[PDB]
């Protein structure tokens, strides 16, 4: 005969609805942003913003560095998290950090969307100006999206001024 | 040392004049002498702690330590006759025959009849 | 087997596997999509996924040759870009530590062609190749897996040629002397900006890249509480 | 201290007995007392009359051997109502909850009129006692039947404290008066009145069995039988005086149980004799004095810890057996006498009773060791020791508790051989009442003398000794005994002394003109094997010379001959378990390999001597930069290589040994890394070049090393020493470290975790490695057995395909803890004791929540201080905060060398880490289920291999065992050094290379040392793989799947097992033979 021991990949030898269940899922699903995000939301639904913040920090490191798309889910999730439940400063800290790790212009675009969804038009306009300043000379989409924002809010004259600025900044 | 040999070391060096020197003397003002003694203290401490007594004497024979001193002190001021003058062994640990045998690299007797 | 192409647009590319005594019609599939990029070196490339083990260039030279003969198409290949199947070269550490000597997914690589005439020829041929499995699996091609690279790779415990090493070290050194020498002159050459501002460079500084990295990396004690008539007036205020 | 306070209370409440079971028992035995008073009296009877009275009764008198015969039993027998009383811990209300159960001691005092003043002679009183007990049982049973309680009571006889001279009745409840749930047993102790016999006549020196030799044991029993309530009164006063009497007492009780100490007799063989009572009596004796100047040692205001701590100090340092003894007065301050009686003695002048009679000298020595051993733990402030002191049972396994165990099978075992029975004889029945007492002394006395300084402590245990017998029988009946001897066999348990265990010659008395008494006993004890020999010093002494064997220790040989010569020529002594471990260690292919002892490190030193010759050559060589130092950092250089070095045995994976070369500091090192090593390689070219010219007898070549990730240009010089030994040379540069520090700084934040991992291997390989070898080699001298056990430990990992993922250092740091941290056990002194201790730890270790921190120091500076200790402790919490499940890091091994704690334990997959714990848990459970034996061990070193998803068989073209230097062979290096690869095993590189490909999908494992675990020829290796849960199931396809898969739908794929099976097959080429999926 021989020694045979059942394989243990969850360290047991030592839908999700609890703190454990998501962790047991994360044993086999470290690269799934959906599983991480689902355990982001459960903590938030429990009013545990602090335990939610430390979580995505683990998610940012746990996920393989090559899974850029999965990483994008967390960064957008944090932007939604800080925008909804946090303050201006923490959102800025995440926002600056998000641009540091990922394509900055993409991160700018997502926050513009987040502000529009959250109906924070004043901050959306300000971030449009900053995003256009940094990327206006290279990206036509920011000008089109910014023009879409103003036309949606019945600002035709501002759109014309913005289009003029688009021609000045963009290459011929 | 990490084998718990507490020792005291004494290092001696001398000032030297440059190749193009014209001044008769090669005195150094005190703030070198204070910065010299500091780096000498650091290197001597680093070597002894980072070496066993058997390993330590292995460094003494080639006089490597003087050379790191000479390189370490080269920026601050040129020196000469850098030497570890004297080495004392203040305290010893509990004696271990097994370690001693290893450092030196049992026998049955002969019937008397 | 009826599957010919995947919905997002990666086409199936089946292969017959070698016969080995240990393992007595098992197949290997690669997945390919036309790669589009404005970058010149990435232009005219075919994106490829799930490559066989140690799939360097001359493998595809056989397969493209097999496809060319079967489908009477003219297709030719320069090189397989981004073939890092071990993930050995993903970080260019030489570039990371310094700028001198280096100005600079997984299980996939980019297959470059000679011209647009070749890639479309192959891409059309590769479709007809894909449809083969549904009808005639036997006529599929077989992945040889053997090309002179594997003998070098399989021979792990091969000493390096000392003569080759000596020449290489000399060449890499000598170029380094030229580059470092040029850098040290550049920093200590009295750089002055167009508006008459003279850069400050310290002694023993070797690289301007060193200077910029330092910049990125990086009154109250002298103030007195009690000197001015206003100050003691504040003190007189708090005293009572 | 306050932490210890609260921990003590938690232990107290946890073991506190539930008061309901108390009230349950007083309901019963109070009624039992009513039953006793119903028992009628009796008239004077002779032995003939009582025999007839008991002839037909089911009950039989438990008469003690020698049973009374009609001639010598002239004294009559009578029964009268005794004085019912309750004694023991329950009397003092100091009991605790015991899952196995506790006992309630009820004392029955015999009316004084039932005795004569001279009834303490020739067992006169004890025979009177035996019939009295029988008469009680006869009447108690019928009354028990009358009251209907017999349905759930079972009655049997037993010996108090395993004392054959003191039979007693035990009452237990089987499944309103039913007290089965209470887990208690009422013990009916038949004691004598106080002062029936003159205690002066019952002193240990005096005799009371006519045949003159003294009778300490028999004197103890009768006098102790007459002194029970007196001590109860003595304890009761002290309990009132000091508030914490009970709390200290239970602490002593709990400690005694964990160390397997009991009040039961020790001359009978079992470790014990010291129980709660003796601990309480000593503590009481310390609570009325104790010092040489009769000064107080414990104060009534002390807390439980102070009372417990003082006692542990008291026993640990003062000797009560050989030099010094204590006297106290139960009824006067206790004073420590310098004189000793050569036996553990606690004299009581008030009662003239030595409480330590039941202690054996051998047991006392071990007991003193434990007290001192715990005391250093008690004084410890850096680490908490509460659990180890109180919450760890070391008596579960004898092998873990004893270095060597020998089972001796006595001949003719339905009575012992006539010669053996003859040895017992008249003088010893008076001295040792029972042969099992006498024989145990005989085994101990010969064993202790023969072994002498080779051992520290010795324990003789008679396995299978019973103490309870049915009422229908007079004495205990053993299956092999046949009422003659109450044991199955005797086991000799030893605590060996590593320093002198393997001495080839046992030194003896020096020669003289007239043979001294010591010389005479030396010659007589050893007989023929005694010899007088001269040594190189010129001394002449009587000594006997042994032969070392790689398969057994000298301790085996000595005990066989000594026991056989003196005990019985027919005795069979066998310890196969140690033999098998010895065999599993690889036998080197060196001269006289078999005759070497496993403590011989001879092969290892030869490697250094060859290195030293090479060392000198390098230094005298002239290079542009002077050599700062050459540091060897190899496994062999730290005496941990699994297989001993062998000349020219280059098939061994560890044959090539690493060494660090450091030059003098210079500012001309290249500032770009890729130049830096190419500058380093340039130096090696000089070393290879000039070495070749000046020293042609040394051969050399270069190799490609990729251990450091992404540093693909570090080139190492391989030197083949003419002695037949190989070394790998690699240059360290002070700029190298900061360049890596440069890399992490400017690296992109996402990439920074990757680079620091590269730096982690860099420091692990160059910087920390030097410190690791330096500390380990020094400590290894003190820990003689550490070097082989870590090798065997590594051997065990290899069989289960675990070394490939476990770095050798981590195994070494794992294997050493029983040595640096033996608590609660002792330092391992046997290969068996050490290895199982390593496995025992790993099974019970909670890596998820418990860190591992080692003081790599010699036995009692560099000890971890409180500041450093906490400093490491926060590190574990911070890491576990980020990694609670422990996925990224598993084993947290830290020390002075590694304060980070992550150096040698990073990169190991979780499945592997759980296996390491899983395998140990199965291992210990197997040991518990089945005792250590040839079958169980052969299981411990065989791999199951079934659980793996797919298993691949590989075979090498030639047998590599001989070229590995393993004796079931090359004598020079090949002329063409390319030929070396022809005699190597590539699989360990194959699996590593295959692991990196399929990291996201597969975990492959293989046996690193094919020569050791590759069969007889050492040519078979196996590659075992493991699929993650994710790619086991089908997945929607994606670019970032990063795996070889087979489509099933137009957006679904599954793992391609078969192609993977092909690729490994061609990758092994002719090596692969078979697959198993």
């Amino acid at each position: 005969l021989s020694l045979s021991a059942g394989f243990d990949w969850t360290a047991s030898i030592l839908a999700p609805e609890s703190v454990a269940d998501f962790e047991r899922l994360l044993i086999g699903n470290p690269n799934s942003s959906v599983v991480w995000m689902n355990y982001m939301a459960f903590q938030l639904q429990l009013s545990e913003i602090e335990k939610a913040r430390e979580l995505a920090e683990r998610a940012l490191k746990t996920i393989n560095f090559r899974e850029e798309a999965e990483k994008l889910n967390i960064w957008i999730a944090m932007l939604n998290l800080e925008n909804t439940f946090g303050t201006e400063e923490t959102l800025e800290e995440v926002f600056s950090r998000a641009c540091q790790y990922m394509d900055s212009y993409t991160i700018h675009t997502k926050l513009l969307g987040i502000y529009e969804i959250s109906e924070k038009f004043d901050k959306a306009a300000e971030l449009f100006k900053a995003t256009a300043k940094k990327f206006g000379g290279e990206k036509v989409s920011i000008w089109v999206s910014w023009g879409d924002f103003l036309i949606s809010h019945n600002e035709e004259q501002e759109a014309r001024t913005i289009l003029g600025n688009a021609l000045k900044a963009l290459p011929k | 040392t990490s084998d718990d040999y507490v020792l005291r070391i004494f290092a001696i060096a001398f000032t030297r004049k440059q190749a193009n020197q014209v001044k008769r003397h090669s005195y150094a003002q005190s703030s070198h002498i204070r910065a010299i003694r500091k780096v000498i203290s650091e290197i001597l401490t680093k070597e002894v702690q980072g070496s066993t007594l058997a390993q330590l004497t292995s460094k003494l024979i080639p006089e490597v330590i003087n050379k790191e001193i000479e390189n370490a002190t080269k920026d601050i001021f040129p020196l000469q006759n850098i030497h570890v003058r004297k080495v004392k062994l203040l305290k010893q640990p509990k004696f271990d025959v097994g370690a001693l045998m290893a450092l030196h690299g049992e026998e049955k007797g002969k019937k008397v009849t | 087997e009826d599957i010919s192409a995947m919905k997002n647009g990666f086409i199936v590319v089946p292969f017959k596997l070698p016969d080995h005594k240990a393992l007595p019609a098992s197949l290997h599939f690669m997945f390919a999509k036309r790669h589009q990029s404005s970058n010149s070196n990435e232009s005219d490339c075919l994106f490829l996924v799930n490559l066989p083990l140690l799939s360097n260039i001359e493998h595809m030279k056989k397969f493209v040759g097999q496809l060319c003969g079967k489908y009477d198409t003219v297709s030719h290949v320069e090189e397989l870009l981004y073939n890092d199947e071990f993930g050995l070269h993903e970080v260019d550490l030489s570039a990371l530590t310094s700028d001198l000597m280096s100005s600079t997914p997984r299980n996939t690589a980019l297959l470059k062609f000679v011209d647009a005439a070749s890639i479309n020829n192959c891409w059309n041929a590769l479709k007809k190749y894909s449809n083969l499995h549904a009808k005639h699996p036997n006529e599929l091609f077989e992945w040889t897996y053997t090309t002179p690279s594997f003998t070098t790779f399989v021979n792990f415990y091969k000493p390096l040629d000392i003569d080759y090493l000596k020449e290489d070290i000399h060449t890499h050194m000598a170029i380094f002397e030229q580059r470092e020498a040029q850098a040290q002159e550049d920093v200590q050459s009295s750089i002055v900006d167009e508006d008459g501002f003279t850069l400050v460079v310290g002694k023993n500084t070797k690289s301007l890249n060193s200077i910029r990295k330092k910049i990125l990396n990086k009154i109250d004690k002298k103030a007195k509480k009690d000197f001015y008539r206003f100050q003691v007036r504040e003190r007189k205020k708090q005293e009572i | 201290s306050n932490i210890f306070k609260l921990q003590i209370d938690e232990l107290l409440e946890q073991v506190k007995l539930k008061q309901k079971h108390v009230l349950k028992v007083e309901k019963f035995l109070h009624k039992l007392y009513d039953i006793l008073q119903e028992i009628p009296d009796w008239e004077e009877k002779s032995l003939a009359e009582v025999d007839s009275f008991f002839k037909n009764k089911i009950v039989s008198v438990p008469f003690v051997d020698p049973k009374p015969i009609p001639q010598n039993t002239n004294y009559k027998f009578n029964y009268k109502k005794p004085d019912i009383s309750l004694i023991g811990s329950f009397a003092l209300k100091a009991g605790i909850y015991q899952p196995n159960g506790s006992s309630i001691d009820t004392l029955l005092t015999m009316p004084k009129e039932l005795f004569e003043k001279k009834d303490f002679l020739n067992f006169r009183c004890l025979h009177k006692r035996s019939v009295y007990l029988a008469y009680l049982t006869h009447h108690l049973l019928i009354l028990l039947k009358k009251d209907k309680l017999d349905s759930f009571l079972q009655l049997e006889y037993s010996y108090f404290d395993n004392d054959p001279l003191l039979p007693i009745l035990r009452i237990s409840c089987s499944k309103d008066y039913n007290f089965y749930k209470t887990r208690f047993s009422i013990n009916l102790l038949i004691g004598f009145p106080y002062k029936v016999f003159e205690p002066k006549k019952l002193l240990p020196n005096r005799n009371c069995i006519r045949i003159l030799p003294a009778t300490p044991l028999y004197n103890f029993s009768v006098l102790s039988s007459s002194t029970h309530e007196n001590y109860l009164k003595y304890l009761y006063k002290t309990k009132k005086q000091t508030e914490s009497f009970v709390e200290a007492t239970v602490l002593g009780r709990l400690w005694l149980q964990q160390r397997g100490f009991s009040s039961n007799m020790s001359h009978s063989g079992s470790l014990g004799g010291f129980g709660t009572f003796e601990f309480t009596i000593l503590m009481a004796a310390l609570l009325n004095g104790g010092g040489i100047n009769s000064n107080k040692i414990l104060l009534h205001g002390f807390s439980s810890y102070q009372l417990f701590k003082g006692v542990i100090k008291y026993l640990a340092t003062m000797d009560l057996c050989h030099d010094g003894h204590l006297q106290f007065h139960s009824n006067p301050a206790s004073k420590y006498i310098d004189e000793g009686f050569q036996t553990p003695t606690l004299f009581d002048k008030s009662t003239k009773v030595n409480i330590l009679t039941k202690m054996t000298v051998s047991s006392y020595q071990i007991l003193k060791e434990y007290a001192g051993e715990t005391l250093r733990m008690l004084n410890n402030v850096v680490q908490d020791q509460f659990s180890n002191i109180f919450l760890t049972n070391i008596s579960r396994f004898d092998n873990l508790k004893y270095d060597l165990c020998y089972d001796v099978q006595l001949p003719l075992g339905n009575n012992l051989e006539t010669s053996l029975a003859a040895t017992f004889g008249s003088m010893e029945r008076v001295k040792f009442i029972t042969l099992e007492n006498f024989l145990a002394h005989k085994i101990t006395n010969v064993a202790r003398y023969a072994l002498g300084d080779r051992i520290k402590y010795i324990q003789i245990e008679m396995v299978g000794q019973k103490s309870d017998f049915p009422i229908t029988k007079r004495k205990v009946y053993s299956n092999t005994g046949g009422n003659h001897f109450n044991f199955d066999f005797v086991r000799v348990k030893l605590i060996v002394n590593p320093s002198e265990c393997d001495k080839l010659v046992t030194k003896g008395p020096a020669h003289s003109e007239t043979m001294s008494t010591e010389a005479a006993v030396f010659k007589n004890f050893w007989g023929i094997k005694s010899s007088l020999r001269r040594f190189k010093d010129g001394s002449i002494t009587h000594c006997c010379v042994w032969s070392t064997s790689s398969s057994e220790p000298i301790i085996s040989s000595i005990v066989n001959f000594a026991l056989q010569k003196h005990v019985s020529k027919k005795a069979q002594i066998s310890n196969e378990t140690i033999k098998k471990f010895h065999n599993f260690l690889p036998l080197p292919n060196l001269p006289s390999s078999a005759k070497t002892s496993v403590l011989n490190l001879s092969s290892f030193f030869n490697l250094k001597k060859s290195f030293d010759d090479l060392y000198k050559i390098i230094f005298q060589m002239k290079l542009p930069l002077s050599v700062k130092s050459i540091l060897p950092v190899g496994s062999a250089f730290r005496y941990t290589s699994l297989c001993q070095p062998v000349p020219f045995a280059y098939s061994d994976p560890d044959f090539f040994q690493d060494v660090i070369l450091e030059f003098e500091t210079s500012p001309k090192w290249p500032d770009e890394i890729t130049s830096l090593e190419k500058a380093k390689t340039a130096f090696l070219l000089k070393i290879q070049e000039e070495l070749s010219a000046n020293s042609s007898t040394y051969r050399s070549f270069f190799s490609r090393d990729e251990s450091i990730p992404y540093n693909l240009e570090i080139v190492t010089l391989n030197i083949l020493t003419p002695e037949g030994y190989g070394f790998k040379f690699r240059v360290l540069t002070e700029r190298d470290e900061i360049l890596y520090l440069r890399a992490i700084a400017n690296a992109r934040n996402e990439l920074k975790p990757e680079l620091e991992a590269t730096f982690l291997k860099f420091t692990a390989k160059y910087l920390a490695s030097v410190r690791h070898t330096r500390t380990l080699e020094n400590i290894s001298h003190s820990y003689q057995f550490y070097s082989p056990v870590v090798r065997l430990f590594k051997r065990w990992l290899d069989t289960h395909l675990l070394l490939g993922h476990i770095t050798d250092e981590l195994a070494e740091l794992i294997a050493i803890k029983p040595f640096v941290d033996p608590a609660p056990y002792f330092i391992p002194g046997s290969l068996e004791n050490g290895f199982l201790k390593v496995l025992k730890f790993i099974s019970q270790w909670n890596w998820k929540d418990d860190p591992l921190i080692l003081d790599l120091v010699k036995p009692e500076s560099e000890r971890l201080t409180l500041a450093q200790y906490k400093g490491i402790q926060m590190n574990f919490t911070n890491l576990r905060n980020s990694d609670p499940n422990g996925t990224h890091l598993q084993f947290f091994v830290a020390s002075k060398n590694d304060p980070s704690g992550i150096l040698y334990s990073s990169g190991i997959p979780l499945p592997i880490a759980t296996r390491l714990t899983a395998l140990a848990k199965v291992a210990v459970n197997l040991l518990q289920t089945h005792g250590l034996n040839q079958q169980t061990i052969n299981l411990l070193f065989t791999p199951g291999l079934k659980d793996y998803d797919f298993v691949v068989d590989l075979r090498t073209p030639i047998g590599l065992k001989s070229s590995c230097g393993i004796l079931s062979a090359p004598s020079n290096f090949p002329e063409n050094l390319n030929d070396l690869s022809e005699k190597m095993d590539p699989t360990y590189q194959l699996v590593k290379y295959l692991n990196l490909k399929y990291k996201n999908s597969l975990i492959l494992s293989s046996r690193k040392y094919i020569g050791v675990n590759g069969g007889e020829k050492g040519d078979k290796n196996v590659i075992t793989g493991l699929i993650k849960p994710l790619f086991k199931g089908a997945h929607k396809f994606r670019v970032n799947l990063d795996c070889n898969v087979k489509p099933v739908d137009d957006e679904n794929v599954i793992l391609n097992k078969e192609a993977i099976f092909h690729e490994i097959a061609a990758f092994g080429n002719d090596m692969v033979i078979n697959f198993e999926t």
